[PDB]
C-alpha cells in the first residue's frame, strides 16, 4: 500500500506549535507511557523529549439525525504514532527529515446512553515499515460493554474476543474477513488521517507566512506623510 | 363500516377547518406588523415615537403565541408542533374507510412565534422597531412570516379538498 | 481490457468424480420428468437464483436496458445536430429584421430543450431498470467479476449524469458513493466533481429551509472533502489551483485557535 | 445455399474498431481454444493474429409475455466463426481480402426457470465451403437437462441423443428432417446473423463519417469573427 | 397535487367488492392475476368474460411505474405539459367507464331475455 511510508513524513509536527486545529479535532505530542500502550501528554510541546503524536477526531450519536444537542452518547476515533530516537538538534521545523515508525495505535470509541450499547476497538501495528506484508504482528483489541476486560488474550472458545492478532482470521472466499478489513476501514483509516496531518501542518505553516507580510504591510503605512 | 367511515371523514374536515380557522386572524396579525414596520422605517419619527410603535408590536407578537396556545380540536393542541413532521409527539391519522390498511397522515406544523422567525428559539428575544434601523429589517422578516402561514393554508386547504373528495366517493 | 466485450458475466458450461455426481443425478430427476410441475413450496426454487445461468441472464437484461438507452442519448444529439442544420439551410425570404432573427432563434432553443429533456427521462427509465436487474443478483462470487464491475460502474455513470440533468441532485448521492467503492474509480475527478455540487445542493436545502446545524455541517464536510479530492485529481497537489480551493475551504469551514 | 460466401466477406472486423453494437447483439475477435470447442477474447482487439468471429444475440422469455423482468426466462441464439490464416499485415480494414471459414459453430441457448427446463442445442459445420452437400459434417448436439454429457456421440439404438451428425438423421418423405431443418432453422439464422454482421461494420464507418463531419464542421465555424 | 395524486392510488387498492380488488389491475387483459366469468346460463358452456383494467396512477401516466415520481406543477414550463397528460388520464378514464355500461348493459337484456 506504501501508505505508512507517507505517514513518516509527520515528524515535522513536533517543533511546530499547533494554533490552527479544525473542528472537533484534538492533537497533542508527548512521550509512551508505561508498556509504549498509549502516549503521555508532556508539559511542553516544543522540546525534543517528545517522540509521539497523538491525535484525536470526537463525534456525538445523533448528529445523523439532528438530535447532536440531545446527548444520546460520546464517539471519538483518534490515531497515533510512534517515533524512535531524538529530535533534530535545530529548532526549526520547516526542514525535518522522515522517521521510522515504531508502532501505529488506532482507537475507535463508541457509546450509545440510551441503547446502553458501547463499542471499544483498538488497533495496533508494532511493524509499520520494514515488509508489506506483516499481518501476524498487527494487533486487534475488541470489548463490547467492558467484556472482557482489558488485556485479556483470545481464547480459541471465543474467537474475535480479547486482544488477537490479524493472522487469528481467515481470508476465504466464504468470509474473506482479513481481506475485506484491508479494503473497507484498513486503508480509508490510515487514509483519512494521513490527509488530516497534512491539513493541520499546512494551516499552521500558513500563519507563518502571513505575520512576515503583516509586519510589511504595517511600514507602508509611512509612504503616505 | 362505509357509512360509519364517512362519518370520520366529516369529523376530520371538521379538524382541517377548524385547524384552518385560527391560521387566519394570525395572518391578519402579521399584516398588521408589516405595514407598521413600514411607518416607523423612516426618518421623521424620533426614538419616542417609535417606542409607541413598539407599543403595539408588544401585544401583536404576544397575541400571535396566545393562538398558537390555546388552539384547540377536541381538548388536543393542534399548532404547538405536537403533530409536526421532524420533531413529533403525536401522529394524527384519520381512519377513513372499512378496512384495517386504510388510514391517512395529517401533518400540522409549528405556528409560534419563535417557528416563523420572529422569535429566536434560543435567545427568547423578539423583533422590535425602536430603531429606525432595525424597522427597514423587520418588513423583511414578517415577509417570510407570512409566506409560512400561507404555506400551512396551502396545506391544510390541500387536504380538505382531498377530504371533500374522498366523502363523496 | 474490455470486460463488455465478453457479452457475459462468466460463461458456464471434467473431473470424474463429479461426471460420475452429474450422470445419476440427472437419471434421478428425468424419471421424476414432470414439465408442469410447480412446486408448492418456493424454497427449494429459490436456490436457482444463486445459479451461474440465472447471473448470465440478468446481466443481459441490464446490459439491454443500458445498451438501449444509450441509443437514446446517442439519437438526441443527431437530432438537434440535424435540427439547427436544417434551420440554417432553409431559406428565410420573409427576414429582414434583426429581431426576426432573435425571436427565431429563441424559438429553436425551446424546440431543443424539449428535445433534450425528452430523451433524458426517456433514457432515464432504461438506466434505472439496468439498476434493479444488477442488484437483484445473488452470487457473491459472481458479484467480483470483472464484467460485472465494469457494466455497474457504466450503469451507474450514465444514470447520474442523465439525472443530473433532471436537476435531481439529491437522488444522486446514494448511486454517486456506490460508484466510488468499485475498482479505480476513486481515482478519477468527475466523480469527486458532482459530489461537491450534489453535497452543495442538500447544503443549501437545509439552509435555505432553515434546519439544523448538525445536517448543515455534514453537508459542507462532505462538500468541502470531495471538492478538494477533485482539485487534487486533476491539476495535481500543490497546484496553484489547489492552493486556492485550500484557503476557500478555510473560510469556509471551522477553525479553532 | 449461397450464404457461406457472404460471411467469408466479414473478415474485415478483425482490424475494425467497433463500438456501435446493435441492440442486442456482442461481438469480438479472440483465438481458437483446445479443440476448437469454444472461443476466447485476446487481450488485443486490434492484433492480426485473430482467427475468430463470436456474433452474439440476445433474448428473453416471457418478452412476449411481458413478464420478462419477472425473472421467468432465459435464452440466447449465437454463432461462432473460426478462419485460417494470419491476416495482412496492413492496419485499414477497409480493404481486406475475404477468408474461408475453418468451421461454424451455431449455439441455440434456452432456459426456463419456473419448468426448470433447460435446452441446450449446438451446431457444428466444419466444411462450410467447398461442398454444397455436406451433411455428414455437421454435428447436431442436442442436449436437455444436462442429458446427455457434453461431446457425447449419438448410438444407432437411442438416436436423437447426444452430438450427431446431419448424415444420420433420415430424409425420408414421411419424415424429411434434414429439408425441414435447413427452411425452418438453419437457413434463417444464416441470413440473420450475416445481415447483421454487415450492420455492425457500416456502423461504424458510419461513426467514422459523423467524426469527419465533426472534425470539418468546426473548421468552417470560425470564420464569424 | 401531490393529495390528488395520492387519493387516486388510495381509490385503486382500496375498490373492493365481495373481499375482491377491481381496479388495482386484477382483472385486466394483457396480464391478469384472476379472469373474472359470470354465468348467465343454465348450462355446462355459458360463460362470458368481464375485463377491469388496471386504473392505478402509474397506469393512468400521472406517475412514473418505475421512479414512482409523478407530475410536476411547480414550473410553469412543465405545467402547459400537464395539460396533454391529463386528456390522456381521462380519455383512458373514459374508455373504462364506457366498457363498464356496454358490458353493463349486455347483462341487462340477459336479465329481461
Amino acid at each position: 500500500s506504501e501508505v505508512n511510508k507517507r505517514l513518516r513524513l509527520h515528524t515535522v509536527l513536533f517543533k511546530m506549535k499547533v494554533r490552527t486545529l479544525p473542528h472537533k479535532t484534538v492533537l497533542y505530542k508527548g512521550k509512551p507511557s508505561a508498556d509504549g500502550e498509549r502516549c503521555e501528554a508532556a508539559d511542553k510541546q516544543e522540546a525534543q523529549d517528545n517522540t509521539c503524536l497523538h491525535l484525536e477526531v470526537f463525534d456525538f450519536v445523533g448528529s445523523e439525525d439532528g438530535k447532536s444537542s440531545k446527548n444520546l452518547g460520546a464517539k471519538f476515533k483518534k490515531m497515533e504514532l510512534f517515533f524512535e530516537g531524538s529530535n533534530n538538534a535545530d529548532p526549526d521545523p520547516r526542514k525535518e527529515q522522515p522517521r521510522n515508525l515504531t508502532k501505529i495505535r488506532t482507537y475507535i470509541y463508541q457509546n450509545n446512553f440510551l441503547l446502553e450499547d458501547k463499542v471499544i476497538s483498538v488497533i495496533a501495528d508494532v511493524a509499520p515499515n520494514g515488509e508489506p506484508a506483516h499481518n501476524d504482528k498487527i494487533e486487534l483489541f475488541y470489548q463490547h460493554d467492558d467484556y472482557p476486560v482489558w488485556g485479556t488474550p483470545e481464547t480459541p472458545s471465543e474467537k474475535g474476543v480479547g486482544k488477537y492478532i490479524l493472522s487469528n482470521v481467515e481470508n476465504t472466499k466464504s468470509n474473506p474477513i482479513r481481506n475485506n478489513f484491508k479494503k473497507q476501514f484498513y486503508f480509508k483509516n490510515l487514509d483519512y488521517f494521513d490527509k488530516l496531518f497534512t491539513k493541520i501542518f499546512d494551516y499552521n505553516d500558513r500563519d507563518s507566512n502571513k505575520h512576515y507580510k503583516k509586519n510589511v504591510e504595517a511600514l507602508k503605512g509611512s509612504l503616505k506623510y | 363500516g362505509l357509512r360509519r367511515a364517512e362519518q370520520n371523514t366529516e369529523d376530520g374536515m371538521s379538524l382541517i377547518q377548524t385547524a384552518e380557522g385560527y391560521l387566519q386572524e394570525t395572518h391578519e396579525i402579521v399584516q398588521r406588523v408589516r405595514v407598521l414596520a413600514v411607518q416607523a422605517a423612516n426618518g421623521i419619527y424620533s426614538e419616542e415615537d417609535r417606542q409607541q410603535i413598539q407599543v403595539e408590536v408588544s401585544q401583536l407578537v404576544d397575541e400571535i403565541d396566545r393562538i398558537a396556545s390555546q388552539a384547540e380540536f377536541n381538548k388536543m393542541k393542534l399548532l404547538t408542533g405536537a403533530f409536526a413532521r421532524l420533531n413529533p409527539t403525536a401522529s394524527m391519522w384519520f381512519h377513513i374507510g372499512a378496512n384495517m390498511h386504510q388510514r391517512e397522515r395529517v401533518y400540522i406544523e409549528t405556528m409560534n412565534t419563535a417557528a416563523l422567525g420572529l422569535r429566536n428559539p434560543t435567545v427568547l428575544t423578539f423583533i422590535s422597531l425602536s430603531t429606525a434601523g432595525k424597522a427597514n429589517s423587520v418588513i423583511g422578516l414578517c415577509d417570510d412570516a407570512l409566506r409560512v402561514i400561507s404555506k400551512q393554508r396551502a396545506d391544510l386547504g390541500a387536504y380538505y379538498n382531498r377530504m371533500e373528495h374522498a366523502a363523496k366517493g | 481490457v474490455d470486460e463488455l466485450l465478453k457479452g457475459e458475466l462468466v460463461p458456464e458450461n471434467l473431473t470424474e468424480d463429479q461426471k460420475k455426481k452429474k450422470k445419476e443425478i440427472m437419471e434421478q430427476e428425468s424419471l421424476w420428468k414432470n414439465p408442469d410441475f410447480k412446486g408448492y413450496n418456493k424454497t427449494f426454487q429459490e436456490l436457482h437464483q444463486l445459479s451461474k445461468t440465472f447471473a448470465n441472464n440478468q446481466f443481459r437484461l441490464a446490459l439491454s436496458n443500458y445498451q438501449s438507452g444509450v441509443n437514446t442519448i446517442m439519437k438526441n444529439r443527431d437530432w438537434v445536430e440535424q435540427y439547427r442544420k436544417e434551420e440554417a439551410e432553409k431559406k428565410r425570404l420573409d427576414e429582414k429584421w434583426y429581431w426576426q432573427k432573435v425571436d427565431r432563434k429563441a424559438r429553436e432553443e425551446r424546440v431543443v430543450y424539449r428535445e433534450k429533456m425528452k430523451a433524458k427521462q426517456d433514457a432515464l427509465n432504461y438506466f434505472s431498470k439496468a439498476i434493479n436487474h444488477l442488484d437483484e443478483i445473488k452470487n457473491p462470487d459472481l458479484r467480483e467479476r470483472p464484467e460485472f464491475k465494469r457494466l455497474l460502474s457504466d450503469v451507474y455513470r450514465s444514470w447520474i449524469m442523465a439525472e443530473y440533468d433532471l436537476q435531481n441532485l439529491p437522488q444522486t448521492i446514494p448511486i454517486l458513493e456506490l460508484y466510488i467503492e468499485i475498482d479505480d474509480n476513486e481515482k478519477e475527478y468527475p466523480a469527486h466533481k458532482y459530489l461537491a455540487s450534489a453535497y452543495s445542493f442538500e447544503e443549501n436545502m437545509i439552509k435555505k429551509t432553515k434546519g439544523p446545524d448538525d445536517m448543515l455541517f455534514k453537508y459542507r464536510y462532505k462538500k468541502n472533502v470531495h471538492l478538494l479530492r477533485a482539485t487534487e485529481l486533476k491539476y495535481g497537489k500543490d497546484s496553484p489551483e489547489y492552493k486556492h480551493i485550500v484557503n476557500v475551504i478555510n473560510r469556509d469551514e471551522v477553525i479553532s485557535v
